């Protein structure tokens, strides 16, 4: 199988040729080759979400992430059309660096490579057509904390059915749980 | 000009609890404030609380229960050994039956019963009863 | 109260205010305890039951006994929930 | 409150929560940098460049558009001012007051105000010395300050 | 009121306060497409503008800087944009 668009660490292409092939007959399409041949993906997951629903996550290099962000809605529309019954999200590959403890000549860890910043950026990239307008993290009496994220109320018609997939994906690849709301206009 | 955010947070909690109010807005937020509130909330003295994220230092809206008397702070963080914890317990707490001293130790921010359980000392943050 | 054997060592257990959750002391003569009658769902007659609220003297001196009793009545299904 | 006034004024800018560039702004990063370069060659300060770009170009914050700040852009292009702009303006104000004061010698209010301005200059210069923006031998000399400013 | 809810205020109370002292601070200013008669292009004047802005094509004054808000010149349509 032609796997030309998937750079990796070195090796792993774990039967996820489906996304590469799908992009490959998203070749010869309408007005999408001016902005798709030069940029590619790193990895893809087919995690379980909610009930029997399935969502697929696509990991992208960061400058290539911004270049996906400019054309994401069209590509995700027909790629969901091909992969019927599943939801597609685009996430960067973010490279968290560990916190330096008291244990040769290491460099200063960038603030964007911290886990807090990475989780914030992941939450921002996960919901792309809508914009985050607030955060209402709440400690519920047990030491456990639930995050509540407010979306921009201008893409509610576009994205209101994916919120449980967003919650499942964010629980899967970050570990904490979120809810999504659409407040009245500010 | 505001040298201590924990002092102002606990003063606001104390004043609004004495006024009989049901919620408090704590204006500058920090994780020391959150750990102190988590100790206070695990011991049953306050209710739920919610952190409001603006891209500056946040804000906290705390739900009060009516079970709080005094939640003051100790203004220099005096370093406390396990030998001297009894002295601080007698000076600060109303009895030997209830009330907690919140220390910060290398094992985390915790009350004094847990600090004696885990055989550690630290710097004293404050008290509540 | 509740010494280690288990029995209760207290003269009595004092009331707590239903608004501010403070102890209503034995010499607090500004503190009320008021029952509000219930009615049946079909004809609105008094059916012999009531709900009880206690307010301490400090709340009743602030001027907040009205709003507190109104909120307690919201919480207990008395009159409206949408008033 | 104020450093050298009895004012407890509260008036400032309130930046919004959303850091994203608005969709209507049809200006990319590099041509915004080019506007910055043109205005800076025209002889403007970074405050003035930001004010003009906000007022008549739609750029509310260049940090959200370009990714960094105005003085960093000017420094990377190699045309940032040799003195910091706030120290420059404080020295300009000090020179104006000193010239007025030498022609009007009975203005004790201006003498008091000049003391305040020069105290602010010295505190600011000590800060810039610790951050290696100024040379360690830099010193505000009143006698040669006018040739540096205006 | 002892039970004011501090984290769900009504939008009128939110608009009424200072631009700080809100739960999340937000500016009272905006941008707008200013169109002058006799030209075809639009300009993106800031609401609280301090510059005397000029249309680049026809050298005419669009807004005059005042104490708080730019005062637009004689009749010119303006459309507040993205709210």
């Amino acid at each position: 199988s032609a796997k030309i668009v998937k750079p990796n660490g070195e090796k792993p292409d774990e039967f996820e040729s489906g996304i590469s092939q799908a992009l490959l007959e998203l070749e010869m399409n309408s007005d999408l080759k001016a902005q798709l041949r030069e940029l590619n993906i790193t990895a893809a997951k087919e995690i379980e979400v909610g009930g029997g629903r399935k969502a697929i996550i696509i990991f992208v290099p960061v400058p290539q992430l911004k270049s996906f962000q400019k054309i994401q809605v069209r590509l995700v529309r027909e790629l969901e059309k091909k992969f019927s019954g599943k939801h597609v999200v685009f996430i960067a590959q973010r490279r968290i660096l560990p916190k330096p403890t008291r244990k040769k000549n290491k460099q200063k860890r960038p603030r964007s490579r911290t886990l807090t910043a990475v989780h914030d950026a992941i939450l921002e990239d996960l919901v792309f057509p809508s914009e985050i307008v607030g955060k209402r993290i709440r400690v519920k009496l047990d030491g456990s904390r639930l995050i509540k994220v407010h979306l921009d109320k201008a893409q509610q018609n576009n994205v209101e059915h994916k919120v449980e997939t967003f919650s499942g994906v964010y629980k899967k690849l970050t570990g904490k749980d979120v809810n999504f709301e659409f407040p009245e206009f500010q | 000009v505001r040298m201590n955010v924990l002092a102002d947070a606990l003063k606001s909690i104390n004043n609004a609890e004495k006024r009989g109010k049901r919620q408090v807005l704590i204006r500058p937020c920090s994780k020391v404030i959150v750990r102190f509130l988590t100790v206070m909330m695990k011991h049953g003295y306050i209710g739920e609380f919610e952190i409001i994220d603006d891209h500056r230092a946040g804000k906290i809206v705390v739900n009060l229960t009516g079970r709080l008397n005094k939640c003051g702070v100790i203004s220099p963080r005096f370093d406390v050994q396990l030998k001297d914890l009894e002295k601080w317990q007698n000076n600060l707490l109303p009895s030997r039956q209830f009330g907690f001293i919140v220390l910060t130790t290398s094992a985390g921010i915790m009350d004094h019963e847990e600090a004696r359980r885990k055989h550690t000392g630290g710097k004293i943050l404050g008290f509540f009863f | 109260m509740q010494n280690d054997a288990g029995e209760f060592v207290d003269l009595y257990v004092p009331r707590k205010c239903s608004a501010s959750n403070r102890i209503i002391g034995a010499k607090d003569h500004a503190s009320i305890q008021m029952n509000v009658a219930e009615v049946d769902k079909v004809t609105g007659r008094f059916n012999g039951q009531f709900k009880t609220y206690a307010i301490c003297g400090a709340i009743r001196r602030m001027g907040e006994s009205d709003d507190s009793i109104l909120r307690l009545a919201k919480a207990d299904g008395i009159v409206s929930k949408n008033f | 409150g104020r450093m050298h006034a009895p004012g407890k004024g509260l008036s400032q800018s309130a930046l919004p929560y959303r850091r994203s560039v608005p969709t209507w702004l049809k200006l990319t990063s590099d041509d915004v940098k080019e506007q910055i370069y043109k205005l800076a060659k025209k002889g403007l300060t970074p405050s003035q460049i930001g004010v003009i770009l906000r007022d008549s170009h739609g750029v509310a914050q260049v940090r959200f558009v370009t990714g960094n700040k105005i003085l960093r852009i000017l420094k990377s292009k190699g045309l940032a001012p040799d003195l910091p702009e706030d120290l420059y303006h404080l020295i300009k104000k000090a020179v104006a007051v000193r010239k007025h004061l030498e022609r009007n010698r009975k203005d004790k209010d201006a003498k008091f105000r000049l003391i305040l301005i020069e105290s602010r200059i010295h505190r600011l210069a000590r800060y810039y010395k610790t951050k290696r923006v100024l040379p360690p031998n830099w010193k505000y000399e009143s006698s040669t300050a006018s040739a540096l400013v205006a | 009121p002892l039970a004011k809810d501090l984290l769900h205020p009504s939008p009128e109370e939110e608009k009424r306060k200072h631009k700080k002292k809100r739960l999340v601070q937000s500016p009272n200013s905006y941008f707008m497409d200013v169109k002058c008669p006799g030209c075809y292009k639009i300009t993106t004047v800031f609401s609280h503008a301090q510059t005397v802005v000029l249309c680049v094509g026809c050298s005419t004054v669009l807004c005059q800087p005042t104490g708080g808000k730019a005062r637009l010149t004689e009749g010119c349509s303006f459309r507040r944009k993205q709210h």
